């Protein structure tokens, strides 16, 4: 959907300050799957830096020590994480008479 | 040679290695991701002592977590044969929270009966190497403990702890430190002059994930089939001299069990689920003159004896209704943990599975304890008739009785060990529902 | 300020002690005409799958890791054809 | 660990390129919604020493695992004197189903299975669910449980009940006319000995609707194993030569392995040669020890002196199938090999399966295309004086014990598959 | 079935989202025919003690996994003079395929490998298969087997496709020692009239059917395996004064499983802990008769981690930590119980690299070849406690140690890790050198 | 805190950048004057400086030492000395709080100040590690000092607060900070002789 | 050591017995790398 | 008390121009060079009385220029000759010793 | 060893047998004078 576009002042999308003055309702980075955002990231994430010609396999520039946080947007979403872990089935046997199964309520 | 075996072929062989599908000699192993694991101290905060509560968080070092080890050192406040598991009796309790929510808790003797149950040959002995003193050794020595910790992420790396996608929570594990512990600070009820107080130091094996695998963590949200352990302290019927003692507990257990463990206890002791006896190993000073069965051997407490064990028979009752017919205490002793472990579990610890292998990770069946409105464990004891003081009468006796030293066998530790579910999202943990 | 040299993706590459200017210093110009067989950076694509488990044929088996044979068995260069210049992993950098 | 992150190379790319799997995250392939339950089951005939007994299992859940004959014994004397009593007592299970025998179990085939298969803690409580090991004293009273060593009794495995609704499946137990210090010591009686409680008790599985429609109505192979069994007379061991002898191997199926034993039939688990060495006798290794009589609670040992194997080989049609190896090789080799336990003195293992003790069929030989299969045995010299530990235990390989000659009963087992073949309520073998 | 899952507490379980099974509903896979028949070697260059001897393994089966060496060797003394003397008798074995070494094991590899892998019965049993385990006595025969621990002779998986190998052979060069104790020799001194060694190699070798015979002769097949690397090297004897340290650079390479050392007493093999008076901890141990100097061979193997050398150890990877300085004691007892399940003996260490270091497939690994400066470095406890005094010894503190632990001169390092053994048209070696 | 242990603190975000480090030990004399040497440096035995989970530096006592010899001077190593040992010839007993500076590069100069503020998702971290033993405080060379007090720590850190213009660069722009780090080994000395 | 006239005196090559217990050698070396952040985020640029 | 050997290994290095250090660093390269196989074999070990016979498979592979052997006593390195009482051909050859 | 891969391999025994039949004549001589102890050297003697 509105899946945010790493810059060249914020190459992760990971809004640590980065909401201030544009944006400040952030939607969420990206999956990093779906909308390949991960090669500008990598094309963001240089912007001047000088490899040596002897990592071919792009690690020894702390890549693994730069990441995107859990959460990209100005709240924590709790209300993805509580539907996440509750929420789901709807109308429970308390209320309306028709999902009940003669045992007793779920866990 | 072996070629007069591959030429005696038939219609038998078919259904074994027709249309072959797997071979044995050319294996084929699958590519995993990149990782390393990381040994990193943690902060402890709070005096660490006898009778001291100190925790720690841990630390984003690594993305996943896995192992636990808490060291301690401690010195010998007596000859050998005065300790049993000290580091084990020494960590009192250990609890797990989730962004303030507590996740599982562990006990001293929760440790113990784990140990008991799960863990076995070499890998029992080196597990007691690492919390008692096995070579003998004297007063004033001084050695360096490892206790393990046995979450769920401390027993697989499939269950380890995503920790980096735990944006808003931490993660924290309070450790409970025992008052006293026999043979390092006290020796029964009396205390040891000149003992010192344990050293301790809290380790964390952090995973490493390369770039790609830590970037869907820290991003995806995950869930995991995990363990909890819950526990209910309570009192034994009094076992006694005149009769079978029965009584019938009702167990405020809840979510899908693998299985239920118990024991029976004299507090005063830790780890001593039997009765104390003069026959060698069952006492101090078991099989001489100075024997007294007030005082076990430490050093020897566990006994595979069942003679002086309390329990007669058990069975569970679920919501009035028998949920297995009644069973010897050497059923729940000896046959369970054979069919389900295969380990050899000591006399006075006791095993029930509801579950095929109990010992794995998978589920194989689990009794749903949030859907039994009564679970009721029903326990008769064995008349306690045996003088303990006497070998004849601890030896030669019949199935129904135990030793009058079994009435000091007051407590009785239920556990139950169940599934739940953990779930990460938003940078936020905690326990779900399915 | 290096503004025109070969830039990777947002790196600027050195290889022998002197900023690359363009495509033609890298060895990969050499065999960029080739169809590679692997691309060096092996960027993972969409995670990968979980490690399915089981009680019931690890219990069965008791071990002895039975290895199935019906895979694909990627093979290697014949010995008598040289080596493909396919052959010839390709660093890729940019 | 950052650092050894860093350090990837060409030789990882075998290992983590393209990656396949994930070690920190897992998956379950396998669900149940089933529940497990111990249920009695009633036994028909009388119980005591000599008896034979059956039962008929009820059909109250769907399938069954395993079963587990309880069995009430006292001691007839003091700590030392029994040897795995209880398996003694059983002294051999048929199943039958259908009417059709399906296998059969002996009291020797329990503590030869234990010697191959079980081990380390599984193996004490094992024999702490047989015996008494506690030093326990004359008069006591134990509840012993002897697990049955059937097809079906892995968790991944199970006998569908359910699948037969018009045979029955019945166990047949005979019961032993005497047990080692429990009714008789050697050869007396023990006056005022108890007879035998028996219980049997099976594990019963309860499964949801699918599962358990699928198993009542669908026609099922299921591949089962069976243990085949020949008993013979043993050459003779002698002070003067090397016995030998070939045994002609009336066996069939595809075999996952042989196993022998020989034994001195008045002792039961006796597979080795007295001597006054600690252990290897009554009263061994003292003034009072006799090398007529063992020291029943330590009645297996691993000292191969005292075995009578010197070589063997299995000939298969009239070939070689392997050279001839010692005896040695048989008891701690080929288990180190298949098994991964240790093997007492006096039990040897030839496989022909990369691994036995599973259940998964890992190489067979299938002795149904086999016209002349036979066991040809080369046995020690009995020229050791067995009330002389010098001579006992200082002697070379080809030697043994004169009280080896007393081993004169050779077991011969083998254990194979077959197809259990269940549809249409009704069941039986495809080979027999 | 509803109503009984109720009635037993409902049983229901949880799903996931990968396809499902149900636990009851199995299956046994088809495998290919084959069978396994145990062959003679012909063995070349005469067996006796220091001798070097060798074979070449017949292509007698298409496959080839298990080899055991059996050995003949008599007692040169009573029980208790021995220690794995048929383990210690083989000094060596090399692994050579087309000229090429693809691998090497020591004796004391061995018994290092032992010390970490083998467990429980099965440990047992290579004692029952390697030494004298009954208490036999001086003139006693015994024939012993020593199985091989290469790759290819843990896991059917890596069986050596001979087959597929038409232009190479493998072969096996064994190194016997110049001398075993309890056999041949009594600690320094030799038995006079002493037997020598009888020998015999056998190889377990799979015939295949038709179909993997044919596929296994044509198809270029490659394996991963497993290589053992081993660097000797002068310990950093303690002092029995102080604290000694050392840093032993590692002249390591390729993706390795883990590493594992121990320090030893060269004089007896095995010995991988101080000597003391204390009952198994020396010859006479415990009594008036009791010398420090010499083991009680018969157990010359202890976890008694107070004889114990190595107070704490780090391992550095191009400069950086790879990890916060542990204690011997996580080494010996901690890291085998995370990640072997078994019981190491003291004096001996592990470090893993792997989740899984005593199994096949791999698990983690650190790479050697791009680690320029790879160093052990080690911290020695002090040598200040008297041997001779159990007191001394067992009421004793953490950091201290027996005077005679600084008769363990020797260090071990050894570093098992994975390669590629490339087979094609008839002929293979290492992908990497 | 106390002799031998390991502690650590985490910097909060209090202000935007962050400047010099010091550590405020205190300590009493277990011997008198001239038992001591530079025992407040002692007892700092090292410090590790970690940004987001990776090691950036890590000093130790004897660099501290090293680092002294060579690169301070005159009245800026008299009053270092001042700060990290007794120099008046104080007596057994007396009790003196220590000022142990750290050196790491953001510590001696405003102009590598770590952007904290731009470091939003990173925490930075101390680990600190205090000596078993320090001369002349609660060891006499290799003999304990009976009665030896344990010390008190604090650790402070000297923030920097930035107008609006200065932080909102700080806070929305990428950084590059050209930094110093210690490389350091231990080896064996091959020992001299007569 | 213990004779000043040894000590205070002597040749450019030779030094005090006593020497012979500086038996540790420390090796250091100050470098530069490079500080990287961006998103909230940092680390060297040079592992 | 051997002494152990001290070891040190020196490459001799070409340094090019400006021109041939271009076309190396841009151009693709092929060298025709040799390589040596090599396995070891048991001799067909001759007696007193008989000519012993072998025929070794030579298990080699690409264009060979040649080919080389020799018969060998392992324990003394170079020895490709029997031992004899001749001077030379053996310790002490020629005398009484 | 290049790359990781084997090119090439040479054994003592190949030094000998390669220097028997291909170097000669003086070379040879100075050969040897680079690998052995040509001049009557006695025990203790060391060379490079």
């Amino acid at each position: 959907k509105s899946c945010s576009k790493s810059s060249a002042n914020n190459p992760f999308s990971n809004a640590t300050v980065g909401a201030l003055l544009d944006n400040e309702a952030r939607p969420p980075a990206c999956s990093y799957d779906d909308n390949d955002m991960a090669s500008t990231m990598r094309k963001n994430f240089n912007k001047g830096l000088f490899r040596n010609l002897d990592d071919v396999y792009e690690v020894e520039n702390s890549q693994r020590q730069f990441y995107t946080m859990p959460v990209t947007t100005a709240a924590p979403d709790l209300t993805a994480f509580g539907q996440f872990l509750y929420g789901s089935k709807g109308k429970t046997c308390k209320e309306d008479p028709s999902a009940c199964t003669p045992a007793f309520a779920t866990r | 040679g072996g070629l007069s075996q591959l030429v005696a072929y038939g219609a038998q062989d078919v259904y074994l290695t027709g249309n072959p599908q797997i071979t044995f000699f050319k294996t084929v192993y699958r590519r995993y991701t990149n990782f390393a694991i990381e040994s990193i101290q943690q902060t402890i905060n709070g005096s660490v002592g006898f009778g001291n509560k100190v925790s720690t968080q841990i630390s984003r070092n690594g993305d996943l977590i896995t192992d636990i080890v808490v060291e301690f050192v401690l010195t010998k406040g007596g000859n050998g044969g005065t300790t049993y598991y000290p580091a084990e009796e020494l960590l009192q309790d250990v609890e797990l929270e989730i962004g303030g929510q507590r996740i599982d808790k562990h006990y001293n003797d929760w440790f113990r009966t784990y140990d008991a149950l799960f863990r076995m040959n070499d890998d029992r002995y080196n597990y007691r190497r690492m919390t008692d003193w096995v070579n003998n050794e004297l007063v004033g020595a001084q050695k360096r403990f490892y206790v393990p910790l046995i979450f769920f992420f401390n027993q697989t790396p499939g269950l380890a702890l995503p920790l980096i996608a735990l944006q808003y929570h931490e993660v924290k594990l309070y450790f409970t430190l025992a008052s006293q512990v026999q043979g390092v600070n006290y020796n029964g009820s009396s205390a040891i002059a000149g003992a010192a107080q344990p050293t301790m130091s809290v380790w964390v094996d952090y995973i490493f994930l390369d770039t790609q695998e830590r970037t869907r963590f820290a991003q995806l949200p995950h869930e995991y089939l995990i363990e909890q352990l819950q526990f209910t302290g309570s009192e034994t019927a009094t076992p006694s001299a005149t009769t079978q003692a029965s009584q019938n507990i009702r167990l405020n257990f809840n979510h899908p069990t693998k299985y239920l463990a118990w024991n029976f206890n004299n507090p005063t002791n830790y780890g001593q689920y039997t009765a104390l006896a003069n026959i060698p190993g069952a006492c101090s000073g078991a099989g001489t003159a100075a024997a007294t069965v007030t005082t076990p051997d430490y050093g020897n407490t566990g006994t595979y004896n069942e003679q002086l064990a309390v329990l007669d028979s058990a069975k569970i009752q679920l919501n009035g209704q028998d949920r297995f017919a009644t069973r010897k205490g050497s059923y729940f002793n000896k046959v369970q943990p054979y069919q389900s472990i295969g380990g050899v579990t000591p006399a006075g610890v006791y095993l029930y599975s509801f579950a095929l292998k109990p010992a794995g990770r998978q589920p194989s069946g689990t009794c749903n304890f949030s859907r039994i409105d009564n679970a009721t464990l029903s326990l008769t004891y064995k008349t306690c008739s045996i003088d303990a003081t006497s070998p004849a009468a601890v030896l030669g006796n019949t199935e129904t009785v135990t030793a009058n030293t079994a009435t000091l066998l007051t407590a009785l530790n239920i556990y139950a060990k169940n599934y739940n579910v953990l779930r990460i999202m938003s940078g936020m943990g905690g326990l779900a529902y399915a | 300020g290096y503004e025109n040299s070969y830039d990777a993706n947002g790196a600027r590459l050195v290889m022998d002690g002197k900023v690359v200017k363009s495509e033609c210093q890298l060895p990969s110009y050499q065999i960029r005409n080739s169809k590679h067989h692997t691309q060096l950076p092996m960027r993972s694509l969409n995670e990968p799958p979980p490690m399915v488990e089981d009680l019931v044929d690890e219990s069965l088996f008791e071990g002895l890791q039975g290895y199935p044979v019906d895979e694909k068995l990627d093979l290697l260069t014949p010995p008598g054809t040289a080596t493909p210049s396919s052959e010839w992993a390709a660093i890729n950098y940019g």
